[PDB]
Formats: C-alpha cells, structure tokens, sequence
C-alpha cells in the first residue's frame, strides 16, 4: 500500500500601523488610534513596521507490505517517533512527532483471476503535539489523521486508488487610513497588506500481487552482505565463534 | 490502534484542549527562572504560571469525580 | 481606520466503494501559520475536519441513488485572541447534511 | 527470524533573522518585527545566525532461535537495556534505552515437505514518556513498535519475508525580507533557509 | 412514524421536557470553563449548572425504579 | 425563557444583592494600576477587594449546603 | 455538490510508476544507495 | 499563541500601568553608577527605587488573593 | 448611585471623622516646599505628617481585623 | 413570639450574655474616629474590640458542634 | 541505573544544575574572608554571595512544596 | 511451595518494583542528616526524598482498594 | 402563543388559545438611565377560548 502527501505554501505581509498623541495647552487631549488614556506630555506617536516573506515545501511517501493467505485474516500496525535537536544543542529539550498506521485485510480469490479484499486502513500523525516554537513545525512535517474502510478488487497485478483529498486556499487583506492611505508620494506610508495561497494533496493507492516463489538470495546471504559492508560484522571475534558456529549454520 | 476513549476521556480532554499552551510554558518559565533565580522579572512571571497550572489540574480532577458517581448511581438501579 | 478582507476555501474528497456497500470517509488536519511581533515567537493553528457516510444504488435508467450523511467544518473556538490569524487563516461554518439524492 | 533496521539523516541549516527599534528626538518611535520600542535612536538592532550542518547513519540487526516440537506451540521472550554516559562527564546521568521481543508460534507439517506457521510477532523499544537529551538520541538509535500477526508456509529451508515498512521525506524552507532578499550582492544576508531529509527501512 | 413508547418511558420524558435546555446549558458552561479555568465568575456559574444536573439525573432514576417495583409486584398476583 | 433552577435562583439573589461590585472592582483596580503609590488608591482597594472575598465565599458555601439538603431526600425514594 | 462516476479501469501510469517520477524529481529518492539495495530489491523486485 | 489565564490577565495590567518605570529605573542606575557623589542623581534613584518595590509588592500581593479566592471555589464541587 | 458594604462603612468612618487633614497635608507642604528653611513651617507640617500617618494606620489594620472574623464565620457554614 | 429552636436558644445565650458590648464597640468607634491619635481613646478600643472577636467566634464554635451531634442522631433513625 | 531520581528530584536538581558553581564559591569567598576579616573589598564580595545563596535554596524549597500538594490533590480523588 | 500471590499483590508489588531503591535511600539520608542536623544541602536532599516516598505509599494503598471494590461488586451478582 | 383553530359552519373561527408575554424578571435597573431608557412591561398569562 502506497501513501502520498504533498504541501507548498507561500506568505507575505508587509506595512506599518501608526498611534499617538498630543496634549495642548494641557486643557486639550487629543489622540490617535489609541484604545487607552494618555498620560499628556504629548508629542508621541508609534510606527509599527513589518516586513516578511516564506515559502515551504514538503513531500512524504510511505509504503507498508503485508503478506498473508487467502481467507485468513491479518493486521499490520507500526508506530515511529522523530526528534528534532535545537541550537543550544547541549540543553535537553528535543521536539518530537509520532506517525502511527494501521491495517487490517482479509483477501479473497475470483475464478476471474481477480483479488477482492476487504480494507480498512488508519494513518496519520497523532493529534496532540506540543510545538512551542515553529523549529518543530518547519523541521518535521504535518499530516493528517485519516480512516477509511471499504471494499474493492483489483486485476491480477494492477493498482487502484481506494481514496484521497485536495485542498486550496488563498486570503487577501488590506488596511489603510482614510485620508492618508491616498497620498500621492507618501500613501504607501499608511497601508498594511497581508496574502497567503496553500495547496495540499493527499491519496491512497493499493496494488496486491499473488506470491509463489521464495525469496532468492537467501536471507542469510543478503545479511551476510549488509553486515560487512555496514562494518557492523564482528564475527572475526575468536571467543565468540565457539557458539556462532552453532547459530550461524547447521 | 488510536486510543479508545470513552465519556470521561472526552472531558479530560477538554480541560487538555483548552490550556492550549501552559503545559510547556511552566517549564520554559523553570528553566530561565533556575538559570538566575534573583531577578524579580523572571519570578513575577512564574508565580503566575505556577498557580495557573495549579488550578487546571485542581479543577480537572474534582469534574471528573462527579461524573463518576453520577453514572455509578445509575447503573446501581439496573438490578 | 478602513479595512477589507476576502478569502476562498475548496475541498474535494473521493471514495471508492460497491454498489450496496455502506462506505466511510473521514479525515482531519491542523495548520498553523506564524505570527509576527513578539520577536516572531507566536504561532496560531487551527483544525479543519470532514466525514462522510454513503451508501450507493444503481438504477436500472443508469442513474446512480446515494443514501449520503456530511458533517464538515471548522471546530468552534472561543479563544481566539489575535487579528492576523484571523486574518490569515479562514473561518468555515460547522455543516451537518443527511439526505437521499439521485 | 531476521529483524533489520536502516537509518540514513541529512540536515542543514543557514542564515539570519533581523528586528529593531528607531527613536526621533522622542518625535516618533519606530519598531522593526519588535513589539516594544528600546526607545533607542535607530541603534542596537538584533542579528541571530544560525549555521550548522549533520549526518548520521544507524545500522541495527537482530536474530532470534526458537526450538520446538510439531503441533506444539511455543513462546520466546526477551527484554534487555543499554546504556550510554555523556560527554561534560562530572555529573550526567546515564542516559538508556530498552529493547523487548516476543515471539509466539504453532508449527505444521506439510506432506510435500513445507512447513506452515501461526505466527504473532511484536517487537520494539519503548516510548520515551516526554523529553531526552540531544545526545541520547545521537547513540541509542529508535526503532519502532511493531505487532503483526499472519500464516505462512514455506520450501524447507527458504526464506519469506512477511512484512516491512519504508519511509521517505524531504523539505525544504527559506524566509526572506521582501526588498532587501532581492538584492545581488547582500541577499544572502537577510535570507534564512533550512533543509530535511530522511529515508528508514525496516523488514522481517 | 415515532418509535413505540411504554409508560416508564412516558415517566422519563417527563424530566426531560421539564429541564428544557440544562443538557446544553451543562456543555457550553463547561467549554466556557476550560478555556479560561480561572475567572470566578466561571466558576461560580459552573458550580450552580453541574450541581443541577446531577440532582435531575438522579431523581429521573429512582423514580423510574419505583414504578418498576410496583408494576413487577402486581403482576406477580396474576398466577 | 432559559431554564433556571432553584439553586440558581439562590445563587443570582447574591448577584443582584450586590448591585454594582463587578464593575467597582474592576475600575478601582485600574484606577490603582495606573498609580501603584497613592495613599487613597490603597484605601479603597483593600476595602473593595475585601468585599469581594466574602461575597464569593458566602455565594458557594451557601449553594453546597442546598444541594446536600436536596441530595439526602432523593436518596429516600428508592 | 455532488458528483458520482463508475470505475470500470485501474489506474495507468502504474502507482509504481507515478510514485517513482514524484521522487527522483523531488530527490526524495535513495534506491542510489549502495546498502539499502540489499533489501529494496525483495520490496521492488519480488 | 500567547495564551493567558486571568491571574496572566491582572499581572498584565500593572505592567501596562507602570509604562516605563522598568527602563527608567535601569538608567537611573546606569549614569548613578559612573558619579556616585552627584546628590541630583541620588535624590532621582531614591524615589525610582521606591517606586518599583511598591510596584513588585502589590503586584504579588494581589495575584495571591485571587489564588485562594478561586481555589475555595474548586473545593467545593464534591 | 453608590454602593457600599459593612467594610466601606467601617472604612468612610474615619474619612468623615477627620474633616479637612487630607488637604490640609497638602497645603501645608505647598507652602513649605516654598520656603524649606522656615522653622514655623517645618513645625506645623512635623505634626500634619504624623496626624496622617497614625489615621492611615488605625484605618488599614480596623479593616483587617473585621475581614478575619467574617472570613471565620462563613468558614462554619458548610 | 416566632419559632425559634433549639439552636437558637443557644445562639442567643451569647447575645444576652453581652449585654451592652454589641453598642459599647460602636460608640468606641465613633469616638476614636474623632481624635485618632488619642492614646487613652486607642487603649479602650483595642480591648473592645478583642472581646467582640472572641465571642463572635465562640458563638459560631458552639452553634456547629451542636449541628453535627443532632445530624448524627438523626441518622439512625433508619 | 543512577539512583532511582522522581519528578520532584529532577526539579530540585534544576535548580543545582542551574547554579553552576554557586555551591563552591560561597566557600571560597568565605574562606578569604576569613583570612582577613577586615577588608572592604572582601566584604562586599561576600554579601552578594550569600544573598544569592539564600534566595537559591529558600525558592527551591519553597516549588518543591508546592508541587506535593497538586499531586496529593490527586491521588485524594482515586478512591 | 512457592509463596502464593494473587492479583491484588501482583498490583501492589508493581510499586516496590518500580521505585528501585527509594525504600532504602530514605533510610539513608534520615540517617546523614540526622548525624548532621543543620546542613542545608542534607535538608534540601531529604525533604525531596520523603515527599516521593509519601506519594508513592497513599497511591499505592489507594489502588488496591479501587480494585478489591471491583471483586466484591461481581462477586455479588453470582446469587 | 400557542393555538388550534376550528373552522365553524356559519364561517366564523373558534381557537384555543394559551398566550404568555413579559420581561424577563431580571431587574438590571441600579441606574437611572436603565429605567428612563427601557420601558417595562407586565409579564402576562392568559388561557381561553373564543369564537
């Protein structure tokens, strides 16, 4: 079983917001864009400026494989947790993730030549993160939580797409000052502006085969391989041989 | 494979749901507070956590309990 | 002070099933977005979230009957605390729909 | 059985992040990505950089043995821990991880000489409740938790694989200032980017 | 149309139609709540609106065991 | 139109009781807030606050009695 | 709004396939390594 | 997101109260501390000093009242 | 249209009692701040400052003391 | 007359123990009020108004501990 | 492995991981002290020393107690 | 024969066997700062100490009563 | 209000009739502008019949 998720985003936002006040005479208050008393020395105002712009794109792909006979029932189920490491590395505070899926099947043979199998599927990433800083949610990658139970049948060595989803967005918005905002060389002084646009794909496609011959290299010889080149081999060790050589072979 | 959660679940979880964040302030405010524990910023800033902390805990329990004997004393009226 | 605002949200889910075999979707995702101000320490999130419950029939006049049950949304939250996220990420009504329709 | 478990990580990060304050003879005030003024006059702004590049690798292999008798069931089990002392030696503490597996099986004779198995599988380390320290992470490898449960026969003396897992991701980040990330020969100082990328098999 | 209904059942609704809206007024008191669990005019509200809703639920089933009671021991004479 | 029960009723005799405290409570510490120092300020804050200690005291021991009263005869019916 | 089709044929390009080009153009891919070949090939291969 | 409780919420207010005595208290004590003997200077940081303990003290003080009158509202719901 | 407890009688019993002192203080140390160096001045204010000072007292610990018995006798209602 | 009971009887012992105290405590204030700093006025308040507290609170006292003898009687009438 | 260390050792070890050397110094500023009591420059060394010290061990007694009571408040509820 | 245990002592045990060894560190530092009464560093130690060590006996003693209620419920049903 | 209408034969119109209408007594008014601003009206409960 193959999954899929794919996400691209881009952000911009960029303008100022502008306060104060003056007191005169200090028989007259006057204000400006303050939810607040003045204390009444006056002649104070704020501009506050931002400036800022992102783009992320991320893509994840999964595949489990599960073998099992015809009208027995199986489930496979696995779960997995990712750490992220922060500057000031030596202070212990990881962020973390956890993705856990699931899948439970019972397969069925047609005189067709033909697989129907009864599904149901559960994946995603656990809902309750605690990401305090956005390290996290830039380091390791959202997914959804999604269930799907159903029937389906495929032919003899083809692939189907059981379920998936699509989602876009875009936001536009815009402030300014009445007067002000329409100024011929300063306007742009008193204008906030913000745009966001997100894409997200998501799907999930099947594809059973039938399974008759055994595994060729054998296991062991495969192992044999990894183990060497991996450097992690350390069957050279004289004491530990007395007893490899029981395990190892007959 | 996700947690079977039942009644009570969902109320704790509500209480879980609604600090969004406090679960991980409390220790940022710790761990900058133990780093220089004499500057009166710092503590003015985690006595306010600490008791905030301390009252959604107190409040979560105690709600729980009620709903326990609730459905303890019907499901006594069954026999 | 003079404001305008404008957003637009589309969401297409699909699913696979027989005919006369009640079938189920459902999903849910959060987003977050970041704040700025604050030394850029802020972050918001919200979860959108959708299921489907279905149960397909076919008609002799090739026309196709569908038993159909949606729920979808935006979980209701009274907590909101900021403009910008508000700005940012789109509001969507909590919609429940069951109805029979060919 | 044969449990195999590969591990393969790249990650960079690179660049700056800029705020500030301005102040005009106490005329106007002017912040820069900052909530609050240093009712400074256009003087000391923040710079933060950040510059750091890692690899790793984790290769982990395991088998165990099992004797029993045909139509007999049979269980094995095992649990066992490992542990690691950190760097900054005078006083940390030793930081651990536990492994467990447990093997149930019920074994059948065929008459062309095959030999087919009940089988339920479940093996892993455990859940870390809630934080560790970055170094940790760095010696003791993770590795799921995995629970499958299936028939097989098999040829006497071949080999099936019953199931596995693999995973593959990338991303990728970069946040710029909207004028000045444009610019030829400074851009580079006002873009911030980052990159992820990751690949894990597991097979039984 | 409507679902069959018993006299026990009759009895039942009764409560029900009675507290016309305290199975809401509980859940949206209780949200109020747990977003800011520590504004005493929450709590004070919640206290009243809980306490309510634990005396209905449990008068409702007394009540009903009563009228069992009383029907299970009149047809016992039937014989 | 809403419903309200006994208890509720006991507990809004105490809200309308105190007529406007919510609002002296709040005004008088801004009031405080925006000069920490000043004898007078002091005064009426420790008076206030004071007061309001006492009505939500009184408020929820109160409405706890009632409900045991009530609990203790429906435990009877049985 | 609502709209329902009948599936009569899988899918082509083959999942394998669509798969494969997403990685490679996303360098996602790492079939190029030397050690995990060892075992991919039972997963890809049969 | 910055969430805040209520105590978070009466804290804030003496910090928004007290605009800039934080910074002004700091540099009061910056140029003191380069002419230790000007009596202008000294007389400035008694009275910046006095007026940040009483600040940190009523602060404190009522964040404590408003522990206890709503932990003796939780008590009560058993 | 105010609203007043048993605490704020108790409280703007003092108030009332000394008619004028709290302008009195004021204008008293308005004109001394004229002229520091006038020992009628300084005479009159010495005993101004401490007429405040005692009545400031005598008031805050009064409060007190009538809080701490209310708060004892809601205690025996639950 | 109304029903009193039981309880009632003893609450009201107290009262007409102290006779005149419940008046004698508020012309000690009225008085105090006058002149504050007054020490012969302040030696005759302090005193007054510790007996009140030490009776209020005895009468509270008394009054819960019959409650739960009675409460555990009643009881077992069941 | 290590000595088997709770929640609350691990918070009141924050606070002695937090102040690096703090322990040390105060000895060694005593020490001088001792040497020469009367010299200023010693003197007022050691008053800021000891000032931090007192404030470190009275805040750390001080969190630890409170985080008893919200875990006994808990465990009351069980039964 | 080996010492029968059932599931009540089974679940007890889970607590000794999951406090490795604060049943004897506790004896330990009682017996340090009792040789030592005034160091600060010993108080500091031995408060955090036996407050785990109470915590750790009311929620065992606590659970083994919720489940013993449990058996004695069903066990009234077999009539 | 509640209702059930009857239709008679001369073409006249008998109805059962339950009515209720008020203020929600939640007295508000600590301040002179309360009263001056909003009227108060009875709070009134009527059931008949008529044709």
């Amino acid at each position: 079983l193959w999954i899929v998720d794919l996400n691209k985003s881009d952000l911009e936002r960029l303008g100022t917001s502008w306060s104060g006040s003056i007191t005169i005479g200090d028989k007259l208050g006057v204000s400006l864009n303050q939810s607040s008393i003045s204390t009444l020395d006056g002649s104070r105002f704020i501009a506050a400026v931002n400036a800022l712009e992102e783009k992320k794109q991320a893509t994840v792909v999964s595949r489990p494989v599960l073998l099992t006979q015809e009208n027995v029932p199986a489930i496979f189920d696995n779960n997995r947790t990712f750490y992220t490491k922060l500057i000031g590395e030596r202070n212990v505070a990881l962020e973390h993730v956890t993705y856990g899926t699931m899948i439970r099947v019972l397969p069925r043979f047609s005189a067709d030549g033909q697989i129907e199998m009864s599904l149901d599927i559960e994946d995603g990433n656990d809902k309750t993160p605690q990401s305090d800083t956005t390290t996290s949610v830039d380091a390791l990658p959202e997914v959804g939580r999604t269930l799907i139970s159903t029937i389906a049948r495929v032919p003899h060595g083809k692939s189907l797409l059981v379920g998936g989803y699509t989602r876009d967005a875009n936001t536009d918005t815009v402030q300014s000052i009445p007067f002000l905002g329409k100024l011929p060389l300063i306007g742009s002084l008193f204008r906030y502006s913000s745009k966001n646009k997100s894409n997200v794909v998501r799907v999930f496609m099947i594809e059973p085969k039938e399974i008759v011959d055994p595994l060729t290299p054998d296991a062991s010889e495969s192992v044999n391989n990894i183990l060497k080149q991996s450097g992690a081999w350390s069957g050279d060790d004289k004491l530990q041989k007395w007893v490899r050589v029981y395990l190892d072979r007959g | 494979a996700t947690p079977w959660s039942g009644y009570l679940d969902d109320v704790s979880a509500k209480f879980d749901t609604g600090v969004d964040n406090l679960q991980t302030q409390v220790t940022e405010a710790l761990d900058k507070l133990a780093a220089k524990p004499s500057d009166p910023a710092l503590l003015a800033a985690y006595q306010s956590k600490l008791s905030e902390y301390n009252l959604y805990r107190n409040a979560q329990s105690n709600t729980v309990k009620v709903f326990k004997d609730i459905d303890a004393a019907i499901i006594q009226n069954f026999r």
